[PDB]
RNA sequence: CGCGACCUCAGAUCAGACGUGGCGACCCGCUGAAUUUAAGCAUAUUAGUCAGCGGAGGAAAAGAAACUAACCAGGAUUCCCUCAGUAACGGCGAGUGAACAGGGAAGAGCCCAGCGCCGAAUCCCCGCCGCGCGUCGCGGCGUGGGAAAUGUGGCGUACGGAAGACCCACUCCCCGGCGCCGCUCGUGGGGGGCCCAAGUCCUUCUGAUCGAGGCCCAGCCCGUGGACGGUGUGAGGCCGGUAGCGGCCCCCGGCGCGCCGGGCUCGGGUCUUCCCGGAGUCGGGUUGCUUGGGAAUGCAGCCCAAAGCGGGUGGUAAACUCCAUCUAAGGCUAAAUACCGGCACGAGACCGAUAGUCAACAAGUACCGUAAGGGAAAGUUGAAAAGAACUUUGAAGGGAGAGUUCAAGAGGGCGUGAAACCGUUAAGAGGUAAACGGGUGGGGUCCGCGCAGUCCGCCCGGAGGAUUCAACCCGGCGGCGUCCGGCCGUGCCGGUGGGCGGAUCUUGGGACCGCCCCCGGCCGGCGACCGGCCGCCGCCGGGCGCACUUCCACCGUGGCGG
RNA sequence: CCGGACCAAGGAGUCUAACGCGUGCGCGAGUCAGGGGCUCGUCCGAAAGCCGCCGUGGCGCAAUGAAGGUGAAGGGCCCCGCCCGGGGGCCCGAGGUGGGAUCCCGAGGCCUCUCCAGUCCGCCGAGGGCGCACCACCGGCCCGUCUCGCCCGCCGCGCC
RNA sequence: UGGAAUGCGAGUGCCUAGUGGGCCACUUUUGGGAAGCAGAACUGGCGCUGCGGGAUGAACCGAACGCCGGGUUAAAGCGC
RNA sequence: CCGCGGAGCCUACGCCGCGACGAGUAGGAGGGCCGCUGCGGUGAGCCUUGAAGCCUAGGGCGCGGGCCCGGGUGGAGCCGCCGCAGGUGCAGAUCUUGGUGGUAGUAGCAAAUAUUCAAACGAGAACUUUGAAGGCCGAAGUGGAGAAGGGUUCCAUGUGA
RNA sequence: CGACUCUUAGCGGUGGAUCACUCGGCUCGUGCGUCGAUGAAGAACGCAGCUAGCUGCGAGAAUUAAUGUGAAUUGCAGGACACAUUGAUCAUCGACACUUCGAACGCACUUGCGGCCCCGGGUUCCUCCCGGGGCUACGCCUGUCUGAGCGUCGCU
């Protein structure tokens, strides 16, 4: 708000003995404003309580590392299609999730190509929940230049432009991403896990250089590795039944 | 998606530019659609709306296959009169209704020296595009 | 006002701060604005390497930073007279000149020097006039070999084992630092008794 | 004792110019409080801050060491990070509080006075001519005036400079008037103007749609354009636009290349001889303010008042001595930096008419005060006025009909239309003021596909219908498991490896080591990792199976379980 | 006692900085790019990504003294002129005592149709054993300071 | 032979709000003729707490509280 | 095995069993499928065959905060779930702004002697105009003119909001 | 029985909350970064066919010219523009024009009073009257002219 807002009058207190509140009143005469309350955030047109300040911090650090984990947990959960059928992208009919097509894409120049290599994918479904998810967002922000909202549709990485960003563009949903300037932001949209992605197959050789193996350490990145499992086996069934540990226990108590 | 830092794609600033636009950016601003048949004689697409057009109505109480002059041009109230597009008062009288020119159909196309240079620079423009495109 | 454990906190917010606070705001807008004025510099002055004149090599004045090198304002007169660069052509070739700078020493003279020379045989000269060429340099180096260079032009940047001998294996490292520190803070001293004594 | 010259002054509606005032967010020079904190209060703090005064610019100020440092030294100013809440100051309380080094952004250096040499070489004005000519510069001439020896100009300024002698190389320039093209790479460099795609298709909804279905090709059409506005409601394709190193037209430019005219046309080393500096200023005493600066950091008033192998600084006063460092009392200078005023723009996890600027509206308006000054309330008919013709009562306001509209339960302060308060209708009640909690009872409005009350599975009968079932054969698809192969691999050897590193050795190139990947051989495991045989099992389709099997519906006031 | 005639709307622990403790996450004797820079005109994007040949720097990794300054190894086993306590050599690598979750060994028991002689796994287990963290106590080491006392070193023979 | 009885699971660290006007009663007790006055000790209570009884009542007597059905009591009662 | 078959389970942050207990100011903590506004995702969510809002002797849910459905009115937007962020919840503050009651058809329309008859215009007359009576200011006036100040209030015609 | 009073519901009203909307703000950011004696900022008074305020303008006054555009403006009226013998409207804006105060400038702040030089009309070189035009402020710089001085001197 502005500094100034509320605290541009003239207004003291009548003091006591006028049979009114104490409150700082607006002083001269013949107008409505004359003996009217200022200054206070229980009065009209008075300034509000602790009025908001620019220099709120509005920006976060956060640490390379977890930026880099967060950006790995994204990709990992984006190959299992529990994940993504999760998310609600409609990933049927897709021959296999970790969706590798070849180089040719990154010189496509039409949207009809781009189209067309979508219904071939069988990811053209994605983009037709995205066009009947179009309808127009409730409350103030139609007047706040955001008046229609959608929902995401798939992802598209590639390693070279060479026009493939412009053949995509006009599609509603799809999002553009370069495997060298991976966004957490747009890998997972809302804070979740699962978002449908298509590669490139220069994107797909490229990352493995990008964040390293186990063995190796990242090439394009210096001194980052991928973080390491706290539990090797997450088959929790598996490892119940196991004989190992079925025969270490005590018969179980089934009587109520 | 709009690219240019220079145009804004502001609700406010949009609306008050269209609601206060100097007469002549309302001229054009009030263009209607010429016919399928005027499209296909001039590779243009739409007209500006002129006083003395043969124009039919294709949207609301007083759609049809009518055709009709357009007798004024209100560039100030954003709407165009034709000739039978009229109802009647209460007291007997008839007025004309505004129709907004995005809602007609130019079927005829008064042309003078003016008319016919900006016809011509419409049918240029958009045959260098599709050469472009080609 | 205190509550049991603390620290005795003194803020310095008692001047009206608030009129003063400076926001960064505008931080990502002036690296932009920085980054165009170097790459409209570059192109304006393109064939020349963009990073400014080739700067020397300076040793840091203190013995917190004696141990590292980095780069001085301007080549010494001295330097550069033995080198053979005349002190108001050196501006004009992309040598930059520090008038007030002094050579204590040798060896950081000489390798300021070298520093020079392996510039001068680095540099292609433009003649003034493309199509009257005199005494600058050929064809072949001039239109084909001629790139602008991206980074500071020659970046400044920061033992074998052997047998111990008995004579350096006996050799009181403490004890010569204790001596040593006693002998420079007692050398006035004795001398003035010393003096005293003779007469 | 007249006429001259110079000096110091004066007048002029003398010929040409220049200053004043405003704005003031940012900037420079002064002046300068108290509220407040110290739980009192005077020093301190607030604070060199608010108020007051003066002066500018698109930036200002600062600025090329009378610097930092004490190091193996750095090297103009300005800004950012850090130094650092540190050294230091402080009724050593409350509190205050920098700098150097280091990393960055930007980066650029120069000019006099003095000492000298050169016949004042210099400058202003006025004419004339050749010019050139966007609103004014060049060359000459002037037997044209003036300034200037009480000192203009050229050379030259601490990094030394000048003058002679020797040797070397030999000049790579500037300005004005004109043409070439890239017409500035973010596409033209900038400004302005005009343009450039695809449904308003078929059927339906509506007062009106931009709504809902559909549109052979696998999918209506364009898409480098699915930003946003407008349009009777919600629009990629109705319109303006939007995207595009898209098109066309006019104008204004800079940087390069060529033509003419004008000016200048000189350097660099080595040796020898000379020259070399800013005074009522520095410094000292004292007083007052100021600073983190503490036996005085900075500033100023008064008194004293210099020197020249001098002077200043070296964060504790002084004497002696050594060392380091710079060269004050003259001057100019872009960039990086600032910007609550101004001219244009863009955007927003902001507010949504008691909010957000006081001000969404004829708002600094109405109105108030003598004045300095104070300072509001106030948005919304409807898609479209289609804003109710006409009849009738009344003097009219105001009604009753009629009419417009999808709607007047939208009728010009008219979207929706709450509560407080009131009028009327219906029901109920009423002498301990009302109102309340807990129990019931009566009456009333509404509700219950309320008004012959359940519904499932198996079995038992009666009679009806149709057939696959059970098994068997063919085809397809699944599930499971030493049989085989490809992978994924640890470990382990052979390297065409040819790779990355290493504070290992070198005799930059190499050797050595550790890993990384790959190739070949051996070696273990299937689950977010693949196939193929061979079985076993299951499902589906087809055939045969043609009725004591199977299945589907009805009836019994049937029996068992729920 | 004071405020409240009634109704509507507005109306009061917020933001910044600094600390302290607790808790979630990442890395870990390190950790952190936050200031700057590199990547197409930059809808989103004033975002995100990367620097490592930007880690300057901040905090931590060393304390103590006003300062000049100084600055953190313990044990076990063998040998010794000398018997006041110190020297020498190997092996490891912070000592000892009492508690101490957990872990290890374990006499004796429980048993698969019966008896006998075996191989095991498990279960109960008296007793022992190594002992985490932490606590109490006793030793030891660094810095300041005090008392006592005998030595050692040398470009400076020293008020070292 | 775990070296009396009875009962009970203990120990320990950090951070920490409110409060820092009290008042009443049995017993003891100081000043005052005394006070529903002023000042102390111990315990319980009111304050922070409603419930049955004392007609009414901060403190008395009984008893302390989630929403209910049955049964029974406390203190106190049982002419209306 | 003449049957080829055998309920439910286990959102593990889930489900189940057993035992004891339940006062509370100041204050502390936990949970909230309680509520408000905006943002990122998601509901192939809802909506002109009717959104928000408002009213309700209707049907209900929850200990409660509150919520769902029916009906009426309205005419264009709105909500659920996973997270994010607040200018996020009112009975008080002689609170601020606006609106409204009872008082109450009440107090009051009582300073300077005084009005009456008839007519005219007019829808309408105690109050206007004309005429006739009765009275007052009584020349230091309730008269005739100016200065300040006001600024069209002056004059004619028309209206009666 | 009413009346009166209370409660509830329906409907109607003193009222303008809620919801939806927004040519407005607020905040951040970018590029520019320009007033004035050639008369600025700010005031005053005027200007439209009917027009008070806001707005725009200055005696050529809700605008002239020019260029671009290309058929309107509009509340009513009137007449342009024949919509090329080149032009309604709007935008742009480089030409022209720009009343009185105001740093404010002949003196003074009252529509007060001058002076000098010209022009026109009455009379004729009264410049007497009327009208019009140009000058007539302070400080200060270079130059110019006219001067002063028992200032310093020279020739007399």
């Amino acid at each position: 708000v502005s500094e100034l807002a509320g605290h541009q009058t003239s207004a003291e207190s009548w003091g006591t003995g006028r049979a009114v509140a104490r409150i700082p009143r607006v002083r001269g005469g013949g107008t409505h404003r004359s003996g009217q309350g200022a200054f206070g955030n229980m009065c009209r047109g008075g300034r509000m309580f602790a009025p908001t300040k620019t220099w709120r911090r509005w920006h976060r650090r956060v640490n390379t590392t977890q930026k880099r984990y967060a950006i790995c947990s994204a990709l990992a959960a984006s190959a299992l299609p529990a994940l993504v059928m999760s998310k609600g992208h409609r990933i049927e009919e897709v021959p296999e999730l970790p969706l590798v097509v070849e180089d040719k894409v990154e010189g496509y120049k039409k949207t009809k190509e781009a189209v067309q290599l979508l219904k071939k994918l069988k990811a053209w479904n994605d983009i037709k929940k995205v066009y009947a998810s179009q309808r127009m967002r409730a409350g103030k922000g139609k007047m706040r230049n955001r008046r229609r909202i959608q929902r995401r549709g798939p992802c598209i990485i590639y390693n070279e432009d060479n026009g493939i960003i412009k053949a995509f563009r006009n599609i509603p949903g799809i999002t553009l991403l370069n495997v060298s300037k991976l966004n957490i932001l747009k890998l997972a949209p809302g804070g979740h896990v699962g978002r449908f992605c298509i590669w490139t197959e220069s994107a797909f050789r490229k990352l493995d250089e990008l964040y390293g193996t186990w063995r190796k350490a990242a090439s394009l990145k210096s001194n980052y590795n991928l973080p390491m499992h706290k539990m090797m086996n997450t088959d929790l069934s598996r490892i119940l039944k196991s004989p190992e540990i079925q025969r270490a226990l005590r018969a179980p108590r089934k009587k109520i | 998606m709009k690219f240019n830092p220079f145009v804004t794609s502001d609700r406010s600033k949009n609306r008050k530019r269209h609601f206060n636009a100097p007469s002549h950016i309302r001229r054009k601003i009030m263009s209607s659609p010429l016919s399928k048949e005027l499209r296909q004689k001039y590779n243009v697409r739409s007209m500006p709306i002129r006083k003395d057009d043969e124009v039919q109505v294709v949207r609301g109480h007083y759609k049809g296959q009518q055709i009709g002059k357009v007798v004024q041009v209100y560039r100030k109230k954003y709407v165009i009169y034709i000739e039978r597009v009229q109802r009647e008062k209460a007291n007997g009288t008839t007025v004309h209704v505004g129709i907004h020119p995005s809602k007609v159909v130019i079927t005829r196309l008064k042309l003078d020296k003016d008319r016919k240079k900006i016809l011509e620079r419409k049918a240029k423009s958009r045959q260098v595009g599709k050469e472009k495109g080609k | 006002a205190p509550s049991r454990n603390g620290m005795i906190l003194k803020p310095h917010f008692h001047k009206d701060w608030q009129q003063r606070v400076d926001t960064w705001f505008n931080q990502p807008a002036r690296k932009i604005r920085r980054r165009k004025a170097r790459q409209a510099k570059a192109r304006r002055i393109a064939p020349r390497p963009a990073s400014g004149p080739i700067r020397p090599i300076v040793r840091c004045p203190t013995v917190r930073y004696h141990t590292k090198v980095r780069a001085g304002r301007g080549f010494s007169l001295e330097e550069l007279r033995v080198a053979g660069i005349h002190k108001k052509v050196a501006r004009t070739i992309g040598i930059s000149v520090d008038p007030r700078r002094r050579n204590k020493s040798t060896e950081s003279l000489q390798a300021n020097v070298q520093r020079l020379k392996e510039y001068r045989s680095k540099l292609i000269l433009f003649p003034r006039k493309p199509s009257a060429p005199k005494k600058g340099d050929s064809s072949a180096e001039e239109l084909k070999l001629a790139t602008q260079l991206t980074g500071p032009v020659m970046p400044i940047r920061n033992e074998k084992a052997r047998v111990i001998t008995e004579e350096e294996k006996n050799f009181k490292a403490f004890a010569s630092l204790r001596m040593a520190r006693a002998n420079a803070r007692l050398f006035g001293i004795r001398a003035k008794r010393a003096k005293e004594a003779a007469e």
